[PDB]
């Protein structure tokens, strides 16, 4: 947050609703809340924006994106297997279990085609919540055997 | 036709075998007539020389002919993994 001091506010100062996103302040809405319209003095109209040049642009993607895995290749993909190696075993264990516990709770309200167990978001809880467990053992499987796969003798 | 069924399946089951049983199981008449048949692919008969007659050999290391194979590419393999990928996508 900035600041620009207004002087005299009340009555035809200059126009600050001009440059880039101004009469903001919605309902009692604005940043922390409390501040709403009049903001500090006389409504210095927050406005902050970055910018990137073209070495700044380079460095970023080489670096930070999401997660640096920059500088070595093979160690990433094994050393994420090893230290899960009784992990991967486990968690494709464990969460094998809660995977059908829950397709064994809310899915029973909907079976017949009329109204039994009176099923009403239960069908899309277990839907919603397996929907990534069955995405993710995809991922660890091919995972899993590409690190082994590729050459390595 | 009838001498080229049999033996197709002496070579897994059959070890081996003398020229006695040659003769009588396969029905064969004159002698060295077999030696004809033994040319190119090199009949030793003394334990099991076969698959000359009787379709080929064994050969090894087959890949890239049909649908998948085993020892040079785990791709077509990764192929059934990343099939999920036009799928979802």
């Amino acid at each position: 947050d900035a600041f620009r001091l207004i002087d005299t506010g009340a009555l035809i100062n200059n126009l600050e609703p001009r440059q880039t996103t101004s009469n903001t302040g919605l309902l009692n809405k604005a940043n922390i809340q409390a501040l709403i319209h009049g903001l500090n003095r006389h409504y210095y109209s927050l406005n902050i924006d970055y910018h990137k040049t073209a070495k700044e642009t380079k460095m970023l993607m080489n670096l930070h994106k999401e997660q640096w895995q920059s500088g070595l290749k093979m160690y990433d993909y094994e050393e994420k297997e090893e230290s899960n190696l009784a992990a991967t075993k486990s968690m494709v264990k464990i969460a094998e279990q809660y995977s059908k516990r829950i397709e064994e709770e809310k899915e029973l309200t909907e079976e017949e085609l009329k109204t039994r167990y009176v099923g009403r978001q239960d069908p899309k809880k277990h839907l919603s919540e397996t929907a990534d467990e069955t995405l993710e053992n995809n991922i660890v499987s091919v995972l899993t055997a590409g690190v082994n796969s590729v050459a390595i003798k | 036709a009838i001498r080229d069924e049999i033996a197709k399946n002496t070579e897994l089951s059959y070890d081996f075998l003398p020229l006695s049983n040659i003769k009588a199981l396969l029905f064969f008449n004159n002698e060295k007539e077999t030696e004809k048949f033994a040319l190119e692919r090199n009949w030793p008969i003394v334990n099991s020389k076969v698959y000359f007659n009787n379709q080929s050999k064994e050969k090894a290391d087959y890949e890239d002919e049909m649908m998948h194979e085993e020892d040079q590419k785990t791709n077509i393999i990764e192929k059934a993994m990343d099939y999920a990928i036009s799928i979802e996508n």
